[PDB]
Parts: C-alpha cells; sequence; structure tokens
C-alpha cells in the first residue's frame, strides 16, 4: 500500500502535461489525497487538499483530481518560480498513518560544456610529523554531474579508503565535485608521483604533483 | 503563531535527544500539533499526532519505542524524545500546526497541515564537538585553497584575507568516513603569477567547537 | 435531582411517562446514549418525525417508552478551528431501523460501478464531519443530547425513584410507613432481641 511515485519529472514549459500518484487497492479512494510542496530550505506548505478546490494564496495553476488508485497533478503552463519540490499525501487505513510518495523533481527541459579543471593539493611538510596524509584534489567546470574520480600512482591503481560524493548544483549553475584519500605515511612516501584523474566524455586529465613538491 | 524550535545538539547513537516545538501564539486546547519527518532518498515519514488537553495518542508500524510524544499546558510547549538515532532517524523533524481534534481514527481523513513552523534539524553521530587540527597546506588559470580536516559537526565557514577578497566561494560535499568526520576544501581562482607576492590568508571557524585558526597556505622550502 | 441541572434543558417536555414522576414509579432498566448534534438536527428526532439526518442516523419511532432530554453545553463540544471527530451519516444505503447502528470507513456508492476500493465522481464518502464553531449561528451550534428508555413487564425492577426518609419520633402514635409496612401505633423502645436478617 505505499504510495507510488517517480523520482524524476519531465516537464517541457509551453504545454500541459499529466503526472501520475498511485497507491494500492483500499489505499487511494477510500481517502482523501492531498498535493504538498517544500521549498528547499524551508518549512513546507499545502498545494491542493481534498483534490476538490484550489486554497487561498496559492495560483490556479495545479488541478487535482482523483481516477481509482491512480491521482493525477494537471498543470497548465511552466513557470522559472515554480520549481517547487512536490510531494503526495495520503491517508491508509491499513497503517493508521499517512503514506507519501517519493517525490518528483521537476526539471525544466541548458549550459555548454567547457573543459574541466583539475587541481592537486598535496600536504606539507608539517603534516608529516604527525603521522597523517590526505589528498585533496578538486574537479569543477563540467556540466552535468555523475563524473567518476580515480586515483592513479603511476604503477597501480588503488582502491582503499576512496571518498566521492555527489556533487551539487553551484549558484552559478555550474556543477562541482571534491574528491578526498587520506592515507598513511607508509603509503605516502612509499611513491614519488601521485595523480588523481577523472574522465569526461571519454577525456582525461592527470596532473602529476610529487609529495616533495 | 509562534512555531519556533528550540536548538539540539549532534548526539551519538546509545543515548537519546531531545527536539522541542514552541506552541504558544494560539490556544493550546483547540489546536492539533503534528510532526513529520523529511529523510532524503525515501518518502515522508509520519509516526502520530497528540491531543493536547488529556492523553490520547495513535501509533504506525514504523516506530513504537524510539518516538514518545508528550505535552504540556501549563507552559504551552510540546517536548518530543528522539532515541538511538541513525541514517533512518535522520530526518528533518517539521513541526505542523493543524486545526481540528481528532481523537479517534476516522476523523485524520479530514485533516491537513495548515501551517508547517520551523522544522528542526536532527543529526547523529560518535563524532563529537571534538576540534579541529588543521595544518596549513602547500599548493603545486591556477587554483589555491585551504582544507578542514577532522572536524565535526557541520557547518564551518572560509575567509580570504579575512574576508576582504571575494573570488565566488562555493560550498562542496563531504563524505562520510568510518569513524565519522566531514572534510571540506574552498578553493578560489588565483592568478598564475601571483601566489607568494600578493599575501593569502585562510581563515576557519567552528561554531560548535568555538576556536578559530589562521594558518596560511605557501608553498614547500 | 441531577435531572434538573446541568444548564438549562432545550428540550425537556416528554412524550411519554412523566420527568417529574421518575421518582413514583420503579423501573428495572434505564438506556441512555450519549451523542452530540447540530441545533438544526434537533428538530428532526421526534415521535413520527424524520429527515435527511434522522432517517440516515439513529431513529425515536412513536412508541418508545420513553423521550429525549438536550441541553445547550459548549465547553468540549465546539472548536474554532475544526471539528471532524463529531461525524454524520447523510448518505446511507437504506432507512436506519431503530435500536441498529452501522458504521463504515469505506465510500459509499450511488450508481451501478461498483467502488470498493476505487472513487471518482459517481462515488462519494457516506460520512461528513460537523461544522460546529463558535463563529457559524446558533442552529449550527452542537447540542448534548441524551434519550432515556425505561424496560417494562420484562424482569424484576430494581431502579428505584429516592424515596426520602423522615425524623425519628417516640411515645406518640402516627401513620408510620417502614420500608412498606403501613401502620399506626406508638414507637417505643423495643427490649425484645432480633436477628441480624429478621
Amino acid at each position: 500500500p505505499v504510495l507510488t511515485q517517480p523520482p524524476s519529472a519531465s516537464g517541457p514549459p509551453g504545454q500541459s502535461v499529466s503526472i501520475s500518484c498511485s497507491g494500492s487497492r483500499s489505499n487511494i479512494g477510500t481517502n482523501f489525497v492531498y498535493w504538498y510542496q517544500q521549498l528547499p530550505g524551508a518549512a513546507p506548505k499545502l498545494l491542493i487538499y481534498k483534490n476538490d478546490q484550489r486554497p487561498s494564496g496559492v495560483p490556479e495553476r495545479f488541478f487535482g483530481s482523483k481516477s481509482g488508485t491512480s491521482a493525477s497533478l494537471a498543470i497548465s503552463g511552466l513557470r522559472s518560480e515554480d520549481e517547487v519540490d512536490y510531494y503526495c499525501a495520503a491517508w491508509d487505513d491499513s497503517l493508521s498513518g499517512h503514506v507519501f510518495g517519493a517525490g518528483t523533481k521537476v526539471t525544466v527541459l541548458g549550459q555548454p560544456k567547457a573543459a574541466p579543471s583539475v587541481t592537486l593539493f598535496p600536504p606539507s611538510s608539517e603534516e608529516l610529523q604527525a603521522n597523517k596524509a590526505t589528498l585533496v584534489c578538486l574537479i569543477s567546470d563540467f556540466y552535468p554531474g555523475a563524473v567518476t574520480v580515480a586515483w592513479k600512482a603511476d604503477s597501480s591503481p588503488v582502491k582503499a579508503g576512496v571518498e566521492t560524493t555527489t556533487p551539487s548544483k553551484q549558484s552559478n549553475n555550474k556543477y562541482a565535485a571534491s574528491s578526498y584519500l587520506s592515507l598513511t605515511p607508509e603509503q605516502w612516501k612509499s611513491h614519488r608521483s601521485y595523480s588523481c584523474q577523472v574522465t569526461h566524455e571519454g577525456s582525461t586529465v592527470e596532473k602529476t604533483v610529487a609529495p616533495t613538491e | 503563531v509562534q512555531l519556533v524550535q528550540s536548538g539540539a545538539e549532534v548526539k551519538k547513537p546509545g543515548a537519546s535527544v531531545k527536539v522541542s516545538c514552541k506552541a504558544s501564539g494560539y490556544i493550546f486546547s483547540d489546536y492539533n500539533i503534528h510532526w513529520v519527518r523529511q529523510a532524503p532518498g525515501q518518502g515522508l515519514e509520519w509516526m502520530g499526532w497528540i491531543s493536547p488537553d488529556s492523553d490520547d495518542t495513535n501509533y504506525a508500524q514504523s516506530f513504537q519505542g524510539r518516538v514518545t510524544m508528550t505535552r504540556d499546558t501549563s507552559i504551552t510547549t510540546v517536548y518530543m524524545e528522539l532515541s538511538s538515532l541513525r541514517s533512518d532517524d535522520t530526518a528533518v523533524y517539521f513541526c505542523a500546526r493543524s486545526v481540528g481534534y481528532c481523537s479517534l481514527n476516522s476523523c485524520q481523513r479530514w485533516m491537513w497541515f495548515d501551517t508547517w513552523g520551523q522544522g528542526a534539524l536532527v543529526t547523529v553521530s560518535s563524532a563529537s564537538t571534538k576540534g579541529p587540527s588543521v595544518f596549513p597546506l602547500a599548493p603545486s588559470t591556477a587554483a589555491l585553497g585551504c582544507l578542514v580536516k577532522d572536524y565535526f559537526p557541520e557547518p564551518v565557514t572560509v575567509s580570504w584575507n579575512s574576508g576582504a577578497l571575494t573570488s565566488g566561494v562555493h560550498t562542496f560535499p563531504a563524505v562520510l568516513q568510518s569513524s565519522g568526520l566531514y572534510s571540506l576544501s574552498s578553493v578560489v581562482t588565483v592568478p598564475s603569477s601571483s601566489l607568494g607576492t600578493q599575501t593569502y590568508i585562510c581563515n576557519v571557524n567552528h561554531k560548535p567547537s568555538n576556536t578559530k585558526v589562521d594558518k596560511k597556505v605557501e608553498p614547500k622550502s | 435531582s441531577v435531572l434538573y441541572n446541568f444548564a438549562p434543558f432545550f428540550a425537556f417536555k416528554c412524550y411519554g411517562v412523566s420527568p417529574t414522576k421518575l421518582n413514583d414509579l420503579c423501573f428495572t432498566n434505564v438506556y441512555a446514549d450519549s451523542f452530540v448534534i447540530r441545533g438544526n438536527e434537533v428538530s428532526q428526532i421526534a415521535p413520527g418525525q424524520t429527515g435527511n439526518i434522522a432517517d440516515y442516523n439513529y431513529k425515536l419511532p412513536d412508541d418508545f417508552t420513553g423521550c429525549v432530554i438536550a441541553w445547550n453545553s459548549n465547553k468540549l463540544d465546539s472548536k474554532v478551528g475544526g471539528n471532524y471527530n463529531y461525524r454524520y451519516r447523510l448518505f446511507r444505503k437504506s432507512n436506519l431501523k431503530p435500536f441498529e447502528r452501522d458504521i463504515s470507513t469505506e465510500i459509499y456508492q450511488a450508481g451501478n460501478k461498483p467502488c470498493n476500493g476505487v472513487a471518482g465522481v459517481n462515488c462519494y464518502f457516506p460520512l461528513q464531519s460537523y461544522g460546529f464553531r463558535p463563529t457559524y449561528g446558533v442552529g449550527h451550534q452542537p447540542y448534548r443530547v441524551v434519550v432515556l428508555s425505561f424496560e417494562l413487564l420484562h424482569a424484576p425492577a430494581t431502579v428505584c425513584g429516592p424515596k426520602k426518609s423522615t425524623n425519628l419520633v417516640k411515645n406518640k402514635c402516627v401513620n408510620f410507613n417502614f420500608n412498606g409496612l403501613t401502620g399506626t401505633g406508638v414507637l417505643t423502645e423495643s427490649n425484645k432481641k432480633f436477628l441480624p436478617f429478621q
């Protein structure tokens, strides 16, 4: 009886499109279905209550209705300021608790490709006195994300304590990625050339920085 | 209405935390208070309502002992206790205000969250309010940045030349480690011919640790 | 004596045995049902009278051996926001017979399509919350309604009225009445000795 919602939404501006929020048997239709939204970094609000009337304070753009198990959210025209995170809210009697959908992300169907830049910063001479060593190299000037970062010791790749994370959307409409590798002084001083590499449509950039600098 | 939230600290698993939402600004005998947790990567979760005049509650089949819901009519403030925080319990606890009494099971179909106010941010890790031990960085258009390591929890701020220079500083996501520590390295764009001729100092401030470090970055000698 | 207070009564005139004669007659069993209805639906419950809120809910027939007593009270009955606890059946399958009840959390159909998990335009909910708010009119106010029913000539009677007691008297013959023993004679101190069951 879990609510079924797509993780992402493909909404092209200029024309109407319908999105579905479905549950299961004796999950949708026996109880009213609500539409809820939340601003990123702010408290949520309500979009459509009971799928009957549009509440005051909200522009009449989202149309709420129920068709059996599937609940549809009909929209008319897409705006740049109406990109709030949409969610589906419903009540089920088999759980005695509200069940919420997976959440649909609306993205306007952008940015030209640019050459990536990778700069590596080795630790200074004071980290080896404390018996610690980490390697940080930044990846930027790439769009979109979902890039892969790897570490090369110029003899064989090493997969031990490699830290990678999902890139975040920059305020300048870009993507930036940071990679880390915390190692030991036995391994940090083992080789005289350490590099980190990334892939970008089949192209790679290798920056060779010696530990002794 | 005064729906503000009280601050809470990050606690390791093995204890309990207190999350409180202010209930003033409205009558406590007619308005219900609902709590919704928002966790990334999945849907929202909903665990029970309260009746702020007597003892009445209803639980769902997700949590039974981790969430204890209380009320206070003399001070008009509700207190919620969350025990054994984890990745499942790491969610934004939103304080929601809804009209209706609803001490039964057939009334929740007609309810809706009227107003959401000041959702608390709750986190959990073995890492305590420990302090950083960051050492200066040796660098090698060009780019220059300063790192921060073995610090917990988020967030931290970065300043270049005591905050007098702006170069489009953007925060970077970190990776959770086995012991538990964040990692941030803010990198600004610098000219290739300006690396040691112009001074470049980095300021890292840790608000939970209440310590300030100001270490310059220079190449090795 | 607790039936002549606790706010003035909206309807205390009875349709059977008088409410002032409850002491005069002993009953076997008394039946009371407690619920709150709107002020506009008080006139619906009556001997030989029904409407929309009365036919689809509990109905009071012409013969009841009892009547209804209702009063106005707003202490925990009306909410300034919402009141979803008190619901009324407005779309029922058929007529609701007296001394019967039905509860359903499932949607009620109104045509030929069987709605047993899917809804739409032709299918609605049989339940609806009451409009109990102090900002509304007098007829929208909630009223505490209780109905008293008496069962006679089927069992021994134990719900008797409160029979009062008087003071002591000595050495002066009156028309006494000792637990139903009516007689005339003096009241003197007895030198006899009884047994506790006598």
